[PDB]
């Protein structure tokens, strides 16, 4: 699992990236 | 109706001086961001839960004490403050249905205010933590940020399952074992802390 | 030497409802009693062989437990193929008895 | 040294290091807290009667000073084994507090009164917690404990629907169920009277004699100790590399004062690298950073 | 810390019992051992009994019939009577708190201040 | 019964010079001792309580040592507040005894 986000100073919005699953298995990509 | 805890119940883990360090530590807190109940007595009994969160508001003093035992079928430790003096015991003594104060193995004898308690236990030994401060507030509980501090450890040993409380209005919460950081500042005393269960962001 | 009863002699009992039994020692006895099925005309077989233990053969409709005085057996989901005479043993010295034995009626 | 270093008896011209060096402390001192009485240890063990395992008895002892050596030129203990501590040097130590726990036993069951063991006394009578730091004493008693007439008062718990807690109490005698059908504050199969009587009688082979065992547990806290050994205090100094032992915590350095503004609950701090660096002493309320002895190359 | 204060009469006649009282202030009597103990004009110590939280006593082995002692909860006191006293009696008596260490009898370590007295 | 003595009943002595006293016991004891000092018209004093051991509140001016036979103490530097009466006490046994007691002068 991997975390996605830009500097604090900026926002605090995030997003995360499941690496080699499929996203059924677990809006996506 | 339910108030959202928001940022509260940090308290001191252990005594040893430290300033100027960011620190990690496990142990029972309370989960930010929860559903605290809210009581209200204008116009019960409650499950221990291996310790628990106590938040009041009052004026003139209406909240005087407290009963800590299993049954509380006066088959049982009580603290009680009177105007004259504070005074905490152990004993079986008779209490009826609804206990109120109209306006042994062991014993100790000496809106407008914000009172703020812990009470856990483990081990046989009984911990109880406090902070008080002045506010103004109408109908609402005050976000902020302070943190408490051990008063008193007794060696009572008789694990509680329940609880009961003695009586203008109060919140009550259930503490979770999870990990926070906790930032000292050069005085010494914790000024920020972090929930790392929280969000991915934490 | 080691006496042993068995009691109620007969139950009463219609399907779709557990029963109980009870067995008792003369003397002090532990982890050494059996219980016997005796269905009409046939030889007996052999269900429990100690405290609270199933031989290899014998759903979980059958059970039991006890105590040095007394030992009880039960029988859940009696069904209707259930109905035999019961008997208590048991061996932990070497003179062997055979409890009374119940009916239990279909 | 520098052609000893180099195995060798010519040296080129160059630089070479070939040691280091320290500044070596100069003095000791000892500081411990005043303690202005004697412990009446010997109540718990001169004691006539004493308690059944079903009931334990305990006794918190504080604000004492006690010599241990004695115990050591006894050789009236049938068994003296000690856990966590070094039991020679106890006499260099202090403690916020020491608790006293007795009974008797069945002298076979001595191997249960051990961290981590497992049985009817390990799980319904005396539960011990698995880390601990003490020491544990047994005589053998059956001289006074058994009489010609036998002695029965003794009881213990047979049965129990649970296993205690660590250090738990439990006066509680409900009637243990055995049956089907539960009754109680009944006589019968299905429940009877969960405690069994210790038949003690005088001809007894030895393993089932009564033995008397006490379990002696030391606590310490960021409470100031209150009970230490008959060590002597020693007067101060500062701003000086000098060995220091503070309420049984030992080390070399240099004393000087400070302003670290500790809370009233506080005795010391901490480094990064967990080491302490300044402390309350136990006999003035001032506050002293340590610093280590000036060395180098 | 605690104070031992202790009374009496300073004269007594002969052939009647005498009494002494002791009292105990800043503690109460829990656990720590009491006991008296008589000092004739310039000779040797004598001890002459113990009593203490639970009742149970000794005394000096000689004069057996001689000596009795009383404690009382309330009031952090207790009491000696002698069933009667002869010319040889007078002395200091004390009243002195004993603790036990190990194992014996305990020493004592706080006295009382003493009073005299004497028969005529 | 044990009985105990102390000898000598007196002993001169003059400011700045150690002084030594012993006692005995009729019979062998151990660790088991007391010396007391006796101020003129004052409550006694508990100085050593043992074997080579001091109360606290006693300065190091006091020492003692012994044997089975006979125990000793020792007063360094002896001063002029030092003039009292010594007892030596034992507590081994029930009949407790104290000792003849020593004056030391000035
Ligand atoms: C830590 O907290 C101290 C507060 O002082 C401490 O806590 C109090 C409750 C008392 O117990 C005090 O005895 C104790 O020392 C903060 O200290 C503050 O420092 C400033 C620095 O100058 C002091 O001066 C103030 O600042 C203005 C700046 O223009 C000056 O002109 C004035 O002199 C003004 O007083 C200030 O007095 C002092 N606070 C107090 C209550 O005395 C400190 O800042 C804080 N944080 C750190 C990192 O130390
Ligand atoms: C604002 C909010 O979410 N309130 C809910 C409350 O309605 C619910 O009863 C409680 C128990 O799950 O949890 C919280
Ligand atoms: C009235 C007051 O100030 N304190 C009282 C105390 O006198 C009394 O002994 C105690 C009974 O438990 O209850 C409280
Ligand atoms: C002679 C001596 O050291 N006396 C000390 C005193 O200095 C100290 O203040 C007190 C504790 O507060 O204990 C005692
Ligand atoms: C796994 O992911 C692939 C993406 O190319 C998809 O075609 C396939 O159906 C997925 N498997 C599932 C959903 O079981
Ligand atoms: O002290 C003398 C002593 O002798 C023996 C018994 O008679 C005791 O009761 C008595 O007390
Ligand atoms: C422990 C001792 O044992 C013996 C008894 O005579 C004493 O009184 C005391 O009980």
């Amino acid at each position: 699992v991997s975390v996605i986000t830009p500097g604090t100073n900026t926002s605090n919005q995030v997003a995360v990236l499941y690496q080699d699953v499929n996203c059924t298995e677990v809006n996506v990509f | 109706a339910y108030t959202n805890s928001f940022t509260r119940g940090v308290y001191y883990p252990d005594k040893v001086f430290r300033s100027s360090v960011l620190h990690s530590t496990q142990d029972l807190f309370l989960p930010f961001f929860s559903n605290v109940t809210w009581f209200h007595a204008i116009h019960p009994v409650l499950p221990f839960n291996d310790g628990v969160y106590f938040a009041s508001t009052e004026k003139s003093n209406i909240i005087r004490g407290w009963i800590f035992g299993t049954t509380l079928d006066s088959k049982s430790l009580l603290i009680v403050n009177n105007a004259t003096n504070v005074v905490i015991k152990v004993c079986e003594f008779q209490f009826c249905n609804d206990p109120f104060l109209g306006v042994c193995t062991f014993e100790y004898v000496s809106f407008k205010n914000l009172r703020e308690f812990v009470f856990k236990n483990i081990d046989g030994y009984f911990k109880i933590y406090s902070k008080h401060t002045p506010i103004n507030l109408v109908r609402d509980l005050p976000q902020g940020f302070s943190a408490l501090e051990p008063l008193v450890d007794l060696p009572i040993g008789i694990n509680i399952t329940r609880f009961q409380t003695l009586l203008a209005a109060y919140y009550v919460g259930y503490l979770q074992p999870r990990t926070f950081l906790l930032k000292y500042n050069e005085n010494g005393t914790i000024t920020d802390a972090v929930d790392c269960a929280l969000d991915p962001l934490s | 030497e080691i006496v042993m009863t068995q009691s109620p002699a007969t139950l009463s009992v219609s399907p779709g409802e557990r029963a109980t039994l009870s067995c008792r020692a003369s003397q002090s006895v532990s982890s050494s009693l059996a219980w016997y099925q005796q269905k009409p005309g046939q030889a007996p077989r052999l269900l429990i062989y100690g405290a609270s233990t199933r031989a290899p053969g014998i759903p979980a409709r059958f059970s039991g437990s006890g105590s040095g005085t007394e030992f009880t057996l039960t029988i859940s989901s009696l069904q209707s193929e259930d109905f035999a005479v019961y008997y208590c043993q048991q061996y932990n010295n070497w003179p062997l008895t055979f409890g009374g034995g119940t009916k239990v009626e279909i | 040294e520098t052609k000893c270093t180099l195995k060798s008896f010519t040296v080129e011209k160059g630089i070479y290091q070939t040691s280091n060096f320290r500044v070596q402390p100069t003095e000791s001192i000892v500081r411990f807290p005043n303690i202005t009485n004697l412990c009446p240890f010997g109540e718990v063990f001169n004691a006539t009667r004493f308690a059944s395992v079903y009931a334990w008895n305990r006794k918190r002892i504080s604000n004492c000073v006690a010599d241990y050596s004695v115990l050591y030129n006894s050789a009236s203990f049938s068994t003296f084994k000690c856990y966590g501590v070094s039991p020679t040097k106890l006499n260099d130590l202090c403690f916020t507090n020491v608790y006293a726990d007795s009974f008797v036993i069945r002298g076979d069951e001595v191997r249960q009164i051990a961290p981590g063991q497992t049985g009817k006394i390990a799980d319904y009578n005396y539960k011990l917690p698995d880390d601990f730091t003490g020491c544990v004493i047994a005589w053998n008693s059956n001289n006074l404990d058994s009489k010609v007439g036998g002695n029965y008062n003794y009881l213990y718990r047979l049965f129990r629907k649970s296993n205690l807690k660590p250090f738990e109490r439990d006066i509680s005698t409900e009637i243990y169920q055995a049956g089907s059908t539960p009754c109680n504050g009944v006589e019968g199969f299905n429940c009877y009277f969960p405690l069994q009587s210790y038949g003690f009688q005088p001809t007894n082979g030895v393993g089932y004699q009564p033995y008397r065992v006490v379990v002696l547990s030391f606590e310490l806290l960021h409470a100031p100790a209150t009970v230490c050994g008959p060590k002597k205090s020693t007067n101060l100094v500062k701003n000086k590399c000098v060995n220091f032992n503070f309420n049984g915590l030992t080390g070399t350095g240099v004393l000087t004062e400070s302003n670290k503004k500790f809370l009233p609950f506080q005795q010391f701090g901490r480094d990064i690298a967990d080491t302490t660096d300044a402390v309350r002493d136990p006999q003035t309320l001032e506050i002293l950073d340590i610093t280590p002895c000036s060395f180098g190359g | 810390q605690v104070q031992l204060q202790e009374s009496g009469p300073g004269l007594v006649k002969p052939s009647e019992t005498l009494s002494l009282t002791c009292s105990v202030s800043g503690g109460s009597i829990s656990s720590h051992y009491w006991s008296w103990i008589r000092q004739p004009p310039g000779k040797g110590l004598e001890w002459i009994g113990y009593i203490y939280y639970s009742g149970s006593t000794n005394h000096n082995p000689s004069l057996k019939s001689r000596v009795t002692i009383s404690v009382d909860t309330s009031k952090n006191q207790f009491s000696l009577k002698l069933s009667s006293v002869t010319a040889a009696d007078t002395a200091v008596y004390y009243c002195a708190r004993g603790v036990l260490l190990w194992f014996g009898e305990p020493i004592f370590e706080i006295w009382g201040q003493g009073t005299m007295v004497t028969v005529s």
